[PDB]
């Protein structure tokens, strides 16, 4: 008829308040014969023999609730772990009260640990509530702590699953270093300015000093950290105007202990209304049997419903944390902490105090600086990308067309040849053609400059397993775009299902089908329906570009896998190699798009296309994810579609014949 | 597949009847294969306002008036695409290559 409560507490005043709350816990519960005894222990400068003394004293005491209430620990590890582990050896709930580490969030590791505080990742949820107020969609994550970094990124992806958006850049590395400045300069080149930081005080002061040396406290920069990053020398290195968080009654020890005693007491008086009430035996000497109502009492703690307390309502969720906590939002006004907001269970209310920013105005900084210099990557398309070496040094020969129009070239940068032939010989030459003048029209339309460069290979890009770690990766223009080295694939890119799963698309500019290049008895093929090409031989040589999207499109078509096993013996790197081989009568057929071969038939009259016109598809501009260059650019493309500018581009190259 | 059509009796009253009719063709097969793949539930009916869409003093008509004013969800049937229609709603990717032409003898 007795219940023991164990605690690790040092100060005699909080021990007296703890014993007074234990004595007053049986006040309003009538004249029932239950008794509540309390046992508190102090601290030894070590941690192993502390764990030993506490664990065997609470085994000999047979307590039901174990409390740790020491925020000023001299060790910066903040680990009450071994007492909770020894209680989890017999499945006894330990109620942690001070630390907020996410490693305690794992119920698989911490089988019988509960706490009345949330981890810091929920603060990012509050920062997700910052995404619901100021209409922000691109963040920059920086976490040094690898113990909580995976859980923080998992919670971040869970929060961004509702919007189905992704973070722009995430970083995890070893704490204690000082060169993170190159990563900060790479973050400077990004569009967003949202700085999310999750580390200790040393790494926070290091990145504050690194941002102060780079002078990242200008206009548009978003600064948003927590309570751990505004203490110690990080408070000395703190730039003004920074927006931080504050835990309401997180440091207030006495009311937290009183609320914990109320929660434990009402949980015990709820558990006394049930049967199958087992007791943990003397497990120190000759008793390794587990406490049989471990998960039962844990489920009793799962259904803990409350309506009274000092601060607010307390309830344990599927993770065992405190919900609906009130937070404070502080601002650093000239190295002075000024409160600028309050936070309810789910809602933010800024007060009448102004929001002073480190940059310019007091309104929200529109920190999405879009790319005004687009790194344009392209592949060498023969009717679209005409590449010519310069005359003397970086100049373009302004040749005139037959319509009185000078050719508007561009200084592109490209290699000589492929990697076995020419490994690294990249020069700036002059590029012009269809998509070059299309990009010139886009630059005339919108507010941007650009940077035209080429791709290192002659391939679009296919998904293939890299030989280490058994992972499928990309290459080509998709491999260079997703690496961040490029900005916009301006190329006749093959639109299919697999590419749209990873990036976003625009409206297609080119619309054409598929055909067969032959040379001119039926010398023609009449498309795919030739029965001699269904079961091929060494006579009719049909082939395609190596690592092309037509190969993937025919790889999905499992009913013509024999053509998949036939073109693999004759895969060519570029289409110009196929033109050179079919002019010298080494090839016999070539699956390729319609209008390119029609232009080559206008070049050379012996080139003949086939009769069947299948897979009438469209080619557009390769794009990034959700970006401010999506809606404006698609409206500009549609404006180019509605007028006769497509006919003008036909008059440049397509409609003209030779 | 069945559908309804709100056919009015006269011009004297606005009261009509929802006559149920059958439909087949291209877009019917497209919608049936979408129901095979996605495995959802659809609510198919016909519009009685008129043609595709035309704004008369910030008032659209037809399928544009049904979709933009949110009396429906999506337009599966045939619809031309221009600038302001792409401004008011979000079209999908194009699947069929249908332009304009001139019929002569």
């Amino acid at each position: 008829k007795i219940v023991n409560i164990g605690a690790v507490l040092s100060t005699r005043k909080h021990e007296q308040m703890f014993r007074e709350a234990v004595n007053q816990a049986n006040k309003r519960h009538g004249s029932w014969k239950i008794q509540l005894n309390a046992t508190s222990v102090t601290h030894k400068p070590n941690a192993i023999q502390m764990a030993l003394s506490v664990c065997e004293d609470l085994i000999s005491s047979q307590v039901y609730a174990i409390l740790v209430s020491h925020p000023p620990t001299p060790n910066d590890h903040f680990t009450p772990t071994p007492v909770s582990y020894t209680a989890g050896f017999y499945r006894i709930p330990v109620l942690g009260l001070t630390t907020r580490m996410s490693i305690y969030s794992d119920k698989s590791i911490h089988l019988s640990f509960l706490r009345t505080v949330p981890p810091y990742s929920h603060q990012s949820s509050v920062w997700f509530e910052m995404m619901r107020v100021y209409n922000w969609n691109h963040i920059i994550l920086l976490v040094s702590d690898d113990h909580e970094g995976r859980a923080a990124q998992k919670r971040l992806e869970t929060l961004l699953e509702e919007r189905e958006s992704k973070a722009e850049k995430v970083l995890q590395f070893d704490p204690g270093t000082k060169n993170v400045t190159a990563l900060l300069m790479e973050a400077r080149e990004l569009e967003a300015r949202v700085i999310i930081l999750s580390a200790s005080e040393d790494d926070a002061a290091t990145v504050y000093r690194a941002a102060a040396m780079l002078n990242m406290t200008g206009s548009g920069y978003v600064w948003l950290v927590g309570e751990r990053e505004i203490s110690g020398n990080a408070l000395r290195y703190a730039p003004d105007g920074i927006i931080g968080l504050q835990l309401i009654n997180g440091k207030n020890e006495s009311a937290h202990i009183s609320d914990a005693v109320g929660v434990v007491a009402q949980a015990v008086h709820e558990l006394l209304e049930k049967e199958n009430i087992t007791d943990p035996p003397r497990g120190c000497v000759g008793n390794t049997n587990i406490w049989k109502t471990g998960p039962l009492f844990k489920r009793v703690l799962m259904s803990s419903k409350y309506a009274d307390g000092v601060t607010g309502r307390v309830e344990f969720n599927e993770d065992g944390d405190r919900k609906f906590a009130n937070y404070s939002i502080m601002n650093l006004q000239n190295r002075k902490l000024v409160q600028v907001g309050i936070y309810n269970g789910t809602h933010v209310i800024p007060n009448d105090r102004k929001i002073i920013w480190p940059g310019g105005e007091t309104e929200k900084p529109r920190g999405y600086q879009m790319s005004t210099r687009l790194k344009i990557v392209t592949i060498h398309q023969e009717p679209f990308v005409y590449v010519k070496p310069t005359m003397s040094d970086g100049t373009c020969k302004e040749e005139f067309t037959v319509n009185g129009d000078p050719v508007k070239k561009v200084i592109c940068t490209g290699p000589n040849d492929t990697s076995p032939g020419s490994p690294r010989h990249t020069v700036p030459q002059c590029c012009y053609g269809f998509c070059i003048d299309l990009l010139i029209k886009l630059a005339r339309t919108m507010n941007f400059t650009y940077e035209v460069h080429l791709v290192a290979d002659g391939k679009f890009g296919t998904q293939e397993r890299v030989n280490n770690s058994n992972k499928k990766e990309w290459n080509g223009m998709m491999g260079e775009l997703l690496s961040g080295q490029a900005d916009m694939i301006v190329a006749p890119l093959t639109i299919n299902n697999e590419r749209a799963q990873y990036i976003e698309f625009s409206k297609p500019f080119k619309y054409q089908g598929l055909t067969i290049l032959v040379k001119k008895p039926e010398e023609r093929i009449t498309g795919i329906n030739d029965p001699r090409l269904r079961n091929p031989s060494d006579k009719f040589i049909y082939a395609t570009v190596k690592q092309s999207s037509v190969d993937i499109y025919f790889r999905r078509q499992v009913e013509l896998s024999t053509m998949y096993r036939h073109m693999e013996k004759h895969n060519y790197e570029s289409a110009a190699e196929a033109i050179q081989a079919v002019r010298d009568n080494k090839l016999h057929a070539f699956i390729w798009d319609s209008a390119v071969l029609e232009f080559e038939a206008s070049q050379k009259c012996d080139l003949v296309t086939t009769g069947e016109l299948f897979f009438r598809s469209g080619f557009g501009i390769g794009m990034r994810k959700d970006s401010p260059w999506k809606q404006n650019v698609s409206l500009s493309i549609l404006k180019s579609h509605e007028n006769g500018f497509m006919e003008d581009l036909d008059k440049t190259w397509v409609r003209y014949q030779e | 597949v069945p559908c309804r059509k709100f056919v009015k009796i006269n011009n004297s009253t606005n009261e009509g009847m929802n006559v149920k009719k059958c439909c087949k063709g291209f877009c019917i097969d497209i919608l049936k294969k979408l129901s095979r793949t996605v495995k959802f539930t659809y609510d198919l009916y016909l519009v009685t306002n008129g043609k595709h869409g035309k704004k008369v003093n910030n008032v659209w008509n037809g399928m544009i008036g049904e979709v933009v004013y949110q009396r429906a969800v999506m337009a599966v049937g045939s619809l031309t695409i221009n600038e302001e229609r792409s401004e008011v709603v979000d079209f999908s990717v194009p699947f069929v290559e249908t332009g304009i032409s001139v019929m002569v003898s």
